[PDB]
Parts: C-alpha cells; structure tokens; sequence
C-alpha cells in the first residue's frame, strides 16, 4: 500500500506561550502506527511522539499526540523558543513507510513590508555574453511574497529563480532574492527592467526598475 | 549517549554508485536495526529501507529495489547503504537512523547527521564573482544594498564572508540555486549606511575549495 500522508496546515506562525496544534491525515486506515518528528534547518530529524500518543524519552511534556480515525494531531501546550521547526508525521503501517510533507512553525511577528532593491547586470558579466538582473526583498514578514519581472512591461515567466533565507535570528524576518537570467543579446533588445513585489505589508505592489544603459 | 556518525559528502556521476557509512556508538548495535531516509534539497523525507543487525534481514523501498543494498558489520557497529545506477534526482541528504526492535510500531529514535550525495554530470568549475553595485536604485532612506553574485560553480559549497568576517550585521547569504546548466549560483548581500559608501570599503570573500578558487571582490558604488 502506497499510503499518502497529508499535513494541515503547511505552515503556521505562533508566539512563545501559544497552544499549537498540527494535523496529519492518512489516505487510508493506519490504526495508531503514526509517529511525529521535529526538524530544524541543517539538522537531522528528532523523534517526538511514537505510536500516535507515546511521548519519546527526553521529550518535554508539553508535546502530546492524539488520533481519531485517519486524523492525527500533535499539540504543543505552550510553545517555547526551541520549538520553532518543521514537524513531520510518518506512518509505519505499510511499506514504503511514508512521511507527511511537513508543517513549518515559524515565529509570529508584526507585518513587515520588504525593502526592495534592484541591480542591473555588471559590465564585467555582460562582456561574457549573459545578463543576470537581481531583485532583493529585504526583511519582510510574513513569508508570502510575489516577485514578477517585467521587461518593457512584458511579464516574464520561466527565466527567473529565487531563494529565501531562514527567519532572521534578530528580527524574525525573511529575505528573498530573485534573479532574472537573459542572454546578452536578449538583454540588449529591451529598455525597462522592473521587479514588481506584492506583499501584504504593501497597500500597493512596489516596483523597482531601471533603464538599461543609465 | 547514542550517536550515529555518517561519512562525508560525495559527488558522483550519473550511472555511478555510492556507499555511505553510519558508525554507531553508545548502545548495543546488534540489538537494533538501521533505517535509511533521504531528503532531496528543499523537499521532504523519503524512507529507503530497513536492516536488522542481528540477522541482516532487509526491507527496501519498492522504488529502489534492485538498486539499493544495505549491510551492517556487526563487528564494528557500522551500517552501510550502497545506491547504484545513480541518477541526478538521487541528489539528497541521506540519513541513517536507529530502529527499536520488537515494537508494535516502528519508529526512528536517533538519527545520524546526514550525508550529502550530489549526482551530476557537471565538471568541477569555480565561480565567477560579479558585483551587485550600490546605486540610487539600491538606496533606501539612508541605507544601501550591495552584494556579490557568485555564478556558475560546481560542486557545492562556496563560502562568502564580508571584509574578512568583520562585517556580519545586515548580511544575507542566500541558499544556492541549481541552474538549468547544472551549475550553481548564489548571491550574498549586505545593507549598509548610504553615507558610508564613498568612505568605506566592502569586500566579499568567496572561497570555492573544490576548484581551489578563492576570490575577494571589492564592490564599489556606481
């Protein structure tokens, strides 16, 4: 049996002292053959709960698990700083053993709009036949953000990549870089390069733009 | 105190094989089992299989049967995972984990630190380092962003510092992205007082050990 484990929600934000509940659903009956793991960035998972409701040795008592049919819940009774992490459920009822896709519990804070910056390709790079245009979204919260590239007002698709930092240790924000890659010849065909940022901290999307060659 | 120590990162070509080790300590190895679980970059967790140290019996993930072999050496308390006929989407961090025998429900109670295995046909190549120059289009109310684009290298990793580690506040070094070319790229940025620009020096220190490439790039306003 190929058992699919779903988790809801995919992400949530909480504050220290909050009661936090995370949900897991199996695509078929798995009895109580259900475990919960915690994972932080760069680190291996850690076992929290096994057999739906058994607390693993050494795990603080604020963690608990419960089961109702195909529905499973992990509860943290009063969230502590060390609990911000991604949480995975895992079924041991049928091979292949399968994991849920994870619920990331991040730090709740006030909305913070990104500060947006755009960088043209460097003269150095353009000599080598390629143009990288970079859009930086600095120190925003929450994580959801949309970056749209526009070249002479034409919306770009398929030629950008973006990556994101982990939540900042000092101000609990995220930052994000989006890179638009064009050949030099394509870069030279257009004039206005723009990054349009949509984020709930902005009442209107913010556009940062330049004219090529200025 | 239970510990599982895995071997170091590996770079392999498609069609090759890899063998990762997992050295156990702090418990009676022959009484337990070892499971292997992998995590592709940015993805979730995938069980690969199970071995019992006492009798050497294995259970493998169907999507890997025929390509994966798990063994243990009970004389050295070491577990091994061999994966053959490697493909690019075998790129992952591979974990070993201890399984407790004779439990109604199997669970993974201690995990190794992980081994990155990168599978790629790309040749080792050092990065080009390009400035992300501060201008009035990276100036925001008395602060300015600048940075370094570290483009087209293989394999991971690169390190980036600013001003030899003396500059840390306001730095963001982004995770690398794998481009369609098979080469990685990443950016490192820092925000600084805009009045500092003409009066202070900003150097990104880029080190790519695999290609023995080291670059210090001064980023100057436009």
């Amino acid at each position: 049996d190929d058992i699919v484990m779903t988790q809801s929600p995919s992400s949530l934000s909480a504050s220290v002292g909050d009661r936090v509940t995370i949900s897991c659903r199996a695509s078929q009956s798995i009895s109580s053959y259900l475990n919960w793991y915690q994972q932080k960035p760069g680190k291996a998972p850690k076992l929290l709960i096994y057999a739906a409701s058994s607390l693993q040795s050494g795990v603080p008592s604020r963690f608990s698990g419960s089961a109702s049919g195909t529905d499973f819940t992990l509860t943290i009774s009063s969230l502590q700083p060390e609990d911000f992490a991604t949480y995975y459920c895992q079924q041991s009822y049928s091979a292949p053993f399968t994991f849920g896709p994870g619920t990331k519990v991040d730090i709740e804070r006030t909305v913070a709009a990104p500060s947006v910056f755009i960088f043209p390709p460097s003269d150095e790079q353009l000599k080598s036949g390629t143009a990288s245009v970079v859009c930086l979204l600095n120190n925003f919260y929450p994580r959801e953000a949309k970056v749209q590239w526009k070249v002479d007002n034409a919306l770009q698709s398929g030629n950008s990549q973006e990556s994101v930092t982990e939540q900042d240790s000092k101000d609990s924000t995220y930052s994000l870089s989006s890179t638009l890659t064009l050949s030099k010849a394509d870069y030279e065909k257009h004039k206005v390069y723009a990054c349009e940022v949509t984020h709930q901290g902005l009442s209107s999307p913010v556009t940062k733009s330049f004219n090529r060659g200025e | 105190q239970v510990q599982l120590v895995q071997s170091g990162a590996e770079v392999k070509r498609p069609g090759a094989s890899v063998k990762v080790s997992c050295k156990a300590s702090g418990y009676t190895f022959i009484s337990y089992g070892i499971s292997w679980v992998r995590q592709a970059p940015g993805q979730g967790l995938e069980w690969m299989g199970w071995i019992s140290a006492y009798n050497g019996n294995t259970n493998y993930a169907q999507n890997l049967q025929g390509r994966v072999t798990m063994t243990t050496d009970t004389s050295t308390s070491t577990a091994y995972m061999e994966l053959r006929s490697l493909r690019s989407d075998d790129t992952a961090v591979y974990y070993c984990a201890r399984v407790i025998p004779g439990t109604a429900v199997d669970y993974f109670d201690y995990w190794g630190q992980g081994t990155l295995v990168t599978v790629s046909s790309a040749s080792t190549k050092g990065p080009s380092v390009f400035p992300l120059a501060p201008s009035s289009k990276s100036t925001s109310g008395g602060t300015a962003a600048l940075g370094c684009l570290v483009k087209d290298y293989f394999p991971e990793p690169v390190t980036v510092s600013w001003n030899s580690g003396a500059l840390t506040s306001g730095v963001h070094t982004f995770p690398a992205v794998l481009q369609s070319s098979g080469l990685y790229s990443l950016s490192s940025v820092v925000t600084v007082p805009s009045s500092s620009l003409g009066t202070q020096t900003y150097i990104c220190n880029v080190n790519h050990k695999p290609s023995n490439t080291k670059v210090d790039k001064r980023v100057e306003p436009k």
